[PDB]
């Protein structure tokens, strides 16, 4: 596996710089090989080379691998999970800070519990009108959005998957997107309250009489 | 605002204190730098008017000037520093120190060369909040400065009026009590865009452009009669960028109710909105005059200027955002219009024609 | 220009079958249109079909500054992208653009150079071009200070009617022919 360091593309056209490469490694296997996974990413350091480049570790690249098999056929890029920068900052380093106190206004979400039966009944219009009823701004075309009409990469052509991310770090940042996005959906529909959460955490005997 | 007797109280007498030092200036000779009496020679020796406004060290001069005068107050009680109001904040009224009338050192100065005290005579959302943001919009040091001094210069305009001995005046402003304080502010202003940059990663306590002047010393810090050691250690240009070693501190950089990082946000939400503005070049003319805008009222502002104060000519535009002009007659950038302007003396008349060229007429999305 | 108008020396076996609708008995009953459902009979439009147009002359130009521009722009070298066309299943549209390497390293593509479309729908009776459809591409190429001889290629990208829904290629590869100057 031949490791290429790209410098990703603005435009249409594909013009990725990839011209230049990283690094390079190998793989022991065989024909009744017996099946394995290391538990633990393998990381090659590409560090000099992007500095060699110019851009900084922090900033935007990306990393992808030709893999050839020992046969000398040149391989399909599915063979192997793609690689992924991993940048190490100087420890220690403090992230930029947020920004001071509250103005003037912030959606709040409480526990579904904290509710009082107004609330209860005021997000229940807001979401009873987002969902009722159906159109391209509509709940069911939010709904839509994580799995099974699958739009992804495009809702063209041939090949559709569903564009929700899961197994990698960027979970949580689609699914934060998302649930702002019920949020300003519900917001205009109405409802004073930011989406309220329920702690699972918290021992439960049932379901919240919400849901 | 915010004082709490007696910090109000130990200040006057502090002022009272250097009226008369009177040896050092002791307040007189501190007075004159930016003052009437003659500053520097030219090789001729021909007289100047050491007044470094008009340039683009603008802000260090003065900056220092307080300085000068701030440390005037030593150990005279100057417990605390030169207070500053912020004009920039709407008012009503002007502020007491300077207003009550009676055993009040802010009332007034005197003037051995002219044998008078100073006369003031003041003319009548906030206009240089408006005007200033804009200040602070910009990145480029240089552009900033010149909206800087000319959101400055309205004030000396609009608190003397038509008094020769006055704020309007280059000759005699320097001698009225009330100009240190607007200063402070106008300092503070200075530091907050400091604070601004290096929010954004610019440069801060340095500047890129021009690299030429930076470096010119300046008198009267520079001179050999000053008999204070800090100015002229820092007499330079690029040195006084850095204000923490001065050392003093304002209560808070915050513009009114922002952080840093909130008036960023701000400018960034103002700048959204297309914007329309009129640059005009300025350059030197003995007299100070106000200037008047029209297309509806465009208008206004004021340009600072004495007889034998140094030429100077701006590199830069001056920008005035004209927009709210346009909807007050519904213009979408796109029906052209013709922006007239009018310039009055600072003296009862009599708004002379340019002078200035004609203004240059801008769009900035958006 | 003196060369065939109310004939057609290019296509043969073609200009003698009458017109399959018009041919038919059923459903045209207009003795006009059927007597003449042969190709041969529309050639003179005004003679046959009875009806003229009120000015011959196109974008304002009489026909001999007409055939004066067109013979002036076949005065200059020119360069055009070949289609071979054929029957899609249904109608979609071709856009057209040029790819330019950069020196280092390998590069690709696309700057805006063209669009033309194909029609269709399902039924349809199948066809096959049998000459290169020719696009300009040479005021574009001077644009983007490119020659005939300078390296670059040209890419198609087809995009169906169904609402994006963009195709892989149907087409062969855009050909490209130079034309020295007249
Ligand atoms: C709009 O999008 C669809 C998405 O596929 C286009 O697909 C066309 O679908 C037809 C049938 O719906 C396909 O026909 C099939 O061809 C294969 C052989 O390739 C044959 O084994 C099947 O039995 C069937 O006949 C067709 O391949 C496909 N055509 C293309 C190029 O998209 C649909 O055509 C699009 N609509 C338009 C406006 O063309
Ligand atoms: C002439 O045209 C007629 C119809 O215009 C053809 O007869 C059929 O018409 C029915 C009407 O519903 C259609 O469903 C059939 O499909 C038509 N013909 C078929 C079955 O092909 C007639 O066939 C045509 N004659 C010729 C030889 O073209
Ligand atoms: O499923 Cu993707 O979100 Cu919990």
């Amino acid at each position: 596996v031949r490791i290429k360091l790209c410098i990703p593309t603005e435009d249409k056209r594909q013009s990725d710089n990839c011209d230049n490469d990283a690094g390079q490694f190998f793989i022991l296997g065989g024909t009744n090989e017996m099946p394995w996974n290391f538990a633990f990413p393998y990381l090659h350091e590409i560090t000099d080379t992007v500095l060699s480049l110019g851009l900084a570790l922090d900033s935007n690249y990306y990393v992808t691998a030709e893999v050839t098999a020992i046969n000398g056929t040149l391989m399909p890029t599915q063979t192997i999970p793609r690689p992924i920068v991993t940048y190490i900052p100087p420890q220690g380093f403090k992230d930029v800070n947020m920004v001071n106190m509250d103005t003037s206004s912030l959606r709040f979400r409480k526990d579904i519990s904290s509710l009082t039966t107004e609330e209860e009944y005021e997000l229940r219009v807001a979401m009873e009108r987002f969902m009722s009823d159906k159109s391209i701004n509509g709940y069911q075309a939010l709904a839509e959005f994580h799995g099974l009409p699958a739009k992804c990469p495009r809702p063209d052509a041939l090949n559709r998957v569903a564009c929700c991310i899961h197994g990698m770090a960027t979970f949580p940042h689609w699914h934060r997107l998302v649930v702002m996005q019920f949020e300003n959906a519900l917001f205009t529909r109405g409802s004073p309250i930011g989406v309220p959460y329920w702690d699972w955490t918290k021992p439960f005997t049932a379901l919240p009489s919400l849901l | 605002n915010s004082l709490t007797p007696s910090e109000i109280e130990n200040l006057r007498n502090a002022l009272a204190a250097v009226q008369a030092d009177k040896t050092d200036a002791g307040y007189q000779k501190i007075a004159s730098f930016h003052g009437m009496p003659l500053s520097c020679q030219y090789p001729d020796g021909t007289a100047f008017a050491c007044c470094q406004h008009g340039m683009v060290t603008f802000p260090h001069w003065h900056r220092l000037y307080m300085k000068q005068m701030e440390d005037a107050l030593k150990a005279k009680g100057a417990k605390i520093g030169i207070p500053y109001w912020d004009w920039t904040t709407a008012f009503h009224s002007l502020p007491i120190l300077v207003t009550e009338p009676k055993n009040n050192p802010f009332h007034h100065g005197y003037i051995d060369v002219a044998d008078t005290k100073t006369t003031r005579d003041p003319r009548p959302q906030s206009f240089f909040y408006r005007q200033i943001a804009f200040a602070l919009e910009q990145r480029d040091f240089c552009d900033f400065e010149i909206q800087f001094e000319m959101g400055h210069n309205a004030i000396h305009s609009w608190v003397g009026g038509p008094s020769p001995y006055g704020m309007s005046t280059l000759h005699y402003t320097s001698y009225d009590p009330l100009f240190y304080v607007h200063h402070s502010n106008t300092d503070r202003i200075w530091a907050i865009w400091q604070a601004l940059q290096k929010y954004r990663g610019l440069p801060y306590n340095s500047a890129n452009c021009e690299i030429n002047k930076l470096k010119k010393p300046m008198m009267p810090f520079s001179s050999e009669d000053n008999p204070n050691e800090v100015t002229k250690a820092h007499s330079t240009g690029y040195k006084s960028f850095d204000y923490q070693q001065l050392n003093y501190e304002y209560d808070n950089l915050n513009f009114h109710g922002m952080t840093i990082p909130q008036l960023e946000v701000h400018l960034k939400k103002i700048q959204e909105k297309d914007r329309v503005f009129a640059g005009f070049l300025l350059r030197a003319i003995g007299q100070s005059a106000d200037v008047n805008f029209d297309v509806t009222f465009g208008g206004t502002f004021c340009v600072l200027g004495g007889d034998y104060e140094m030429p100077w000519a701006f590199d830069r535009l001056f920008l005035y955002d004209i927009s709210k002009s346009l909807v007050h007659l519904r213009l979408d950038a796109h029906d052209d219009f013709d922006i007239k302007v009018t310039i009055m003396g600072i003296d009862g008349k009599s708004l002379p024609p340019n002078l200035l060229p004609s203004p240059t007429i801008l769009f900035k999305p958006g | 220009r003196k060369l065939s108008y109310n004939e057609a020396n290019c296509a043969l076996p073609l200009m003698n079958q009458p017109m399959r609708p018009f041919s038919n008995s059923t459903a045209n009953n207009d003795r006009l249109t059927f007597t003449n459902s042969r190709p041969n009979d529309v050639f003179d439009y005004q003679n046959v079909l009875h009806y003229k147009y009120d000015t011959l002359n196109f974008a304002g130009l009489s026909i001999p500054q007409l055939e004066r521009i067109l013979q002036k722009n076949q005065g200059r070298d020119r360069i055009f992208a070949g289609f071979l066309l054929h029957g899609i299943k249904a109608s979609a549209d071709v856009r057209i653009y040029i790819c330019v390497p950069t020196g280092i390293g390998e590069e690709n593509c696309g700057n805006y150079a063209g669009i033309f479309s194909v029609l269709g729908g399902e039924t349809e009776m199948p066809w096959q071009f049998d000459r290169l459809f020719r696009y300009e591409i040479t005021d574009e190429l001077k644009k983007l200070g490119l020659n005939q001889n300078s390296h670059f290629r040209v890419e198609m990208e087809l995009t169906a009617v169904n609402g994006s829904k963009i195709t892989q290629k149907i087409f062969p590869n855009p050909t490209i022919i130079f034309v020295p100057s007249d």
